[PDB]
């Protein structure tokens, strides 16, 4: 389990770590404010998928530190020792850099903390790509 | 400088200088580099290798690889080998450390006063040899065993007289005087500071044990991890990489090992019991959740396979030791432990039968160590209650069943309590004949206890020897108990209580014994009626019997009228009126006088007049007590189905109880 | 909610305390064992129901402590009568103590522990009688 | 793309919300084209609605129902062939899963 | 930087009047604000520019150099012992403030109460008299008041946020279960006012300050 964080359209590596929490929260049809209810012309509204994902220990690129929107990929061949086939490159291209301060200070620094981040969307829904 | 994770890996934390710890692991794989050191230096490296591998220290975090590891507890005390301790005390003395193990075994065995004396002898002999570590630990352990005896006599002084039926004084008043004198003006907080400094700089890792509230850093971390895990469970997040559930699992084992090893008496402390109880109960909760988890289209493939967590022998001991019977029930009602695989079952059965023989010796030969008994009955009960989830052999079951129905004191396990546990054992494996023989001897023993002729079967659950016969008849359709059969000739209207005993033990009596009973002893009051139905003696509402029910029903109104004038409202939980109503609900009994009775019991009015019954007073908990067929065929009728439907629809979202959900799924479709 | 632990033999109070928890267990283990399941000629409807009551500060009157099956009796009164008030005296004619050792001692104090006793039943289910 | 994905030997299941609504359109009969029925394999939901009779219910995901509104669930309710399959999967995952949405779905239907 | 410099003046001018507590609290507060600055510069110089995108430098490099000068090799556990003996026996109430892990005894009681509360609500137990779900509310109010009074900077730390977040979430969950409960023949509402718990002003700000969108979302989906 590893994360390669790159700047989209720039290709520069941001940091490497290991993902610990992966969330794939599904859409909920409870709001009732979806619209087009009484008329019901056509069922078009699909899932408003929400996905959150974090990392363990970020190691930022030294070259990227010099000059002081972003893609991301992973590697996983652990199940059934299928390393030659069944490759899964979890590709969210427009992951949003997020995260909170969370001043704990009662354990000291733990290298890099758990960086919050989620995948955004664009004109065409490209939230997640297995390849 | 370096942070040692509980998994086994290490990571630089404040090592701003050379990576010596990484260098040590760098030489771990390089054979030739180790030989390049001096002979003594190479020898030290070998010793550190033995220490690190025993302590579970693994290589650098970069070379993670497989990190799943099962810890082992070599301490005999944790395994409850009470027989081994008995001979371990009388092995004289080889070394102070060997005496330290003896003292810890002495405390666990229950001989606390002897253990305290042993701890007193340890500190006096620990002046030299620079062995302050055992002196340090014994000083704390002497304080802990001093604390334990103070509450022990306090429990005997208060709450002890009624529980045991009398007062027990395992410790002489002089001993209680002696222990407090040696413990005067002793504050344990500064023990690490108030003790020579060469220890203070070398054994710094032991500073966390001096304070009385030493069980705080782990519990706080467990509490934070419990919150972190519960967040994942609600949100359904997939724990990639190292997962907190594995972390807490490893942390408790390290805490369990570090305390049972090195002979720390705090292992029997309730906070440690609380620490383990909350630790494993969280693990059971996530194990149940993982099995009952939605298979999402993303992240379905990860490190955890199918049924990633397995119940092992060590977990069973912890469950059987650091849990109480009520908390186990909460675990059962929250998580179905029968679904999760129980590994190394053969390594658990000998522990269960091993705890049975200790029970057998305690309550059969002479007396029992009461101080040990209090510290052991909770573990003893928790082990037998949890035995339902493990397959057991015929020989293993026989000893446990013999222990269950022949040695447990009634003060902690009444007649009703044993049947609940008996059913658990009987449900796991089909009842063989050998177990029935032990059960049969139990019932006849109770009959012979009627020598005083004032003993009455009183049970907490309301279940009597009535249920033991039902279990026997359920598994063995035809079974006659000779010992009870022969007893009837000698009894001729002499012991009425023993006479009443036979009525609810009828299906195990012979043809001649049953003929002699009903010859002139039979049903006279309403109590024997439902007993006969459960027995099977009474099958139809004879005209005389229907008179008995309404006659008792008439009595209730006499008190009902008078209590309303003064505002009283008697609601004794006899539930007989509910039984009368459910019979009338299928018009199996057609007397109209009892239909006149109304406004007496809320359940009773429900059955008699379904349509016009005030459903606002209906209680959904009564539905848990109802049969299958009546609920199943009532669907579609809609004369009274619709009224209860409103309650049924409410319970699925209001309550998380699975029993309510099952009722609305199997029926009312 | 002050309870008075009475004695079945004479009536002298064993001790008095205040109620802490009163758990009426709502759970039936369905196992096709009770009743007349062999032939089923009638109904029984006698599922076992469990009641428990725990206190927090006992009294332990000295006269009973002199001599070095048991009951209780209590009242429940709230000054805010509002619209409904009643003289509810919950009492079980036969209750047996079930307090474990419960030695915690890490805080250093125990004071009056939580005395937990379990109600019983003899002949007819006369327990849980509010009278 | 689907056929060429086997050139590299790896299959693709992209969580993009195009194929999902196409089967719903065919289920609602808002499209009446026979060409689109030939497309099988791209999305599990797509095969669930385009060809429900031969759809492999082992790949069914209960979360799909939470996305469907009352009408779509009402329309798929009582089809004499989905009704049998949808009831079985719902009964299994109303006890294992304690989400309140699953409870509501089972209660609005099969009364 | 101004707060650090100002806190230097409080301790510097507290030499006289034998205040003790004001000097002691400001000394602890000085370490707390310095602790916040340590990861403040760590989350700006470090972490690159991820949440923001432009390198903000709120504190000068000279300021970073000096603050470490005096703050090098500082241990807060001995600060209370480092205080004068007269203060030690006179202000012993503040003895646990020196500990970095002071948010442990309070959390342990809450964690102990949470297990008791969770077990109580699973079995349908009724908390007669001193209800175990009110003491936790009383405990957090004192912790919130005492921390916010006397002007302590520790209230902004993540560990304190965890204490309130876990304690307040349990109260919401318990209050949800209380109203959404089965009715028992013996467990009637003799004098309980149904839910009983009501969201006061002080309850809302606790939820609006210590919770997070991730944390609050699971609360909604559960209660």
């Amino acid at each position: 389990a590893d994360v390669y964080f790159k700047r989209k359209s720039d290709g520069k590596l941001v940091f490497t770590a290991e993902a610990q929490t992966a969330s794939f929260s599904q859409a909920i049809s409870e709001e009732k404010l979806r619209g087009g209810i009484g008329n019901k012309p056509l069922y078009i509204l699909k899932s408003e998928k929400e996905i959150n994902l974090t990392v363990k220990n970020a190691f930022f690129d030294l070259e990227w530190l010099a000059m002081t929107e972003v893609e991301y990929r992973t590697i996983a061949y652990n199940p059934d020792t299928e390393e030659v086939y069944s490759d899964i490159y979890i590709q969210f291209p427009n992951v949003s850099p997020s995260g909170e301060f969370e001043m704990s200070l009662e354990n000291g620094n733990a290298l890099a903390p758990e960086i919050k981040f989620e995948a955004l969307a664009d004109t065409d829904t490209d939230e997640m790509a297995v390849v | 400088d370096y942070h040692f994770e509980v998994n086994g890996t290490v990571v630089r934390h404040k090592n701003k200088g050379f990576g010596y710890m990484e260098r040590f692991f760098e030489l771990k794989e390089s054979c030739d580099e180790r030989s390049k050191l001096s002979k003594k230096q190479y020898e030290r490296f070998n010793a550190l290798f033995n220490f690190f591998e025993k302590n579970g220290v693994i290589c650098m975090a970069k070379d993670a690889g497989t990190l799943n590891t099962s810890i082992e507890i070599n301490s005999l005390a944790y395994h409850g080998k009470y027989d081994v301790m008995k001979k371990f005390i009388e092995e004289q003395s080889v070394s102070i450390e060997d005496d330290y193990k003896k003292a810890f075994f002495l405390a666990c065995l229950g001989r606390w006063e002897e253990s305290y004396d042993l701890y007193s002898n340890i500190i006096l002999n620990s002046i030299d040899e620079s062995n302050g570590c055992v002196y340090y630990l014994s000083q704390i352990n002497r304080y802990r065993i001093y604390q334990s005896i103070t509450q022990a006599v306090t429990q005997f002084n208060g709450l002890g007289l009624l529980t045991f039926g009398r007062h027990y004084k395992p410790f002489t008043d002089e001993f209680l005087a002696r222990i407090e004198r040696e413990m005067t003006n002793f504050n344990i907080d500064d023990l690490f500071n108030g003790m020579p400094f060469e220890f203070q700089k070398k054994y710094k890792i032991l500073e966390f044990l001096s304070d009385n509230q030493f069980l705080y850093d782990d519990t706080v971390k467990l509490f934070e991890l419990t919150n972190k895990v519960r967040s994942e469970m609600s949100e359904g997040s997939y724990s990639f990489g190292m997962s907190s559930d594995i972390v807490v699992l490893l942390r408790l084992y390290d805490n369990l090992r570090f305390l049972y090893e090195n002979c720390l008496w705090s292992v029997s402390f309730h906070e440690f019991h609380q620490y383990i109880r909350n630790s494993m109960s969280l693990l059971i909760e996530k194990a149940e959740y993982e099995r009952t988890r939605d298979i999402d289209e993303l992240g379905f493939s990860f490190f955890g396979k199918k049924s990633g967590f397995f119940m092992e022998y060590y977990d069973f001991v912890n469950i059987s030791r650091h849990f109480k019977i009520d908390d186990i029930k909460n675990l059962e009602r929250s998580c179905s432990i029968d679904k999760i695989r129980f590994g190394e079952q053969e390594k658990i059965e000998e522990y269960l039968v091993g705890i049975a023989e200790e029970i057998t010796k305690q309550f059969s030969a002479n007396g029992m160590n009461v101080v040990f008994y209090t510290q052991f009955i909770s573990e003893a009960k928790a082990a037998l209650y949890f035995a339902k989830y493990v397959k057991l052999s015929e020989e293993g079951l026989g000893k446990i069943v013999k222990a269950l129905l022949f040695y447990f004191p009634e003060r902690d396990l009444d007649i009703g309590k044993r049947y609940v546990w008996l059913e658990r054992l009987t449900k796991c494996n089909e009842l063989p004949k050998s177990i029935i023989s032990i059960i049969d001897d139990f019932l006849v023993l109770q009959a012979e206890k009627h020598i005083d002729q004032n003993y009455s079967e009183v049970s907490s659950n309301g279940l009597y020897s009535r249920d033991y016969g039902a279990l026997i008849k359920h598994f063995e359709k035809n079974f006659i108990s000779k010992r009870l059969s022969e007893i009837t000739l000698c009894l001729t209207q002499d012991k009425q209580k023993q006479i009443d005993f036979l009525f609810k033990l009828l299906p195990l009596l012979s043809t001649n014994a049953k003929s002699h009973l009903l010859s002139f002893k039979s049903v006279e009051n309403i109590n024997d009626l439902m007993n006969g139905i459960r027995i099977g003696l009474i099958d139809e509402f004879t005209p005389e019997h229907e008179e008995l029910i309404i006659e008792y029903l008439e009595t209730r109104k006499v008190n009902y009228i008078v209590e309303k004038e003064k505002g009283i409202q008697t609601f004794s939980s006899n539930d007989y009126m509910s039984t009368f109503g459910i019979w009338y609900f299928l018009e199996e009994i057609n007397n109209s006088k009892m239909e006149e009775f109304i406004g007496m019991d809320d359940q009773y009015d429900f059955f008699v007049d379904p349509e016009n019954f005030d459903y606002k007073k209906f209680i959904p908990s009564w539905l848990k007590n109802y049969n299958d067929k009546l609920l199943g065929k009532i669907a579609g009728n809609k004369h009274m189905k619709h009224h209860v439907i409103e309650v049924l629809k409410e319970r699925v979202k209001n309550s998380n109880d699975k029993r309510y959900l099952e009722i609305l799924m199997n029926y009312f479709i």
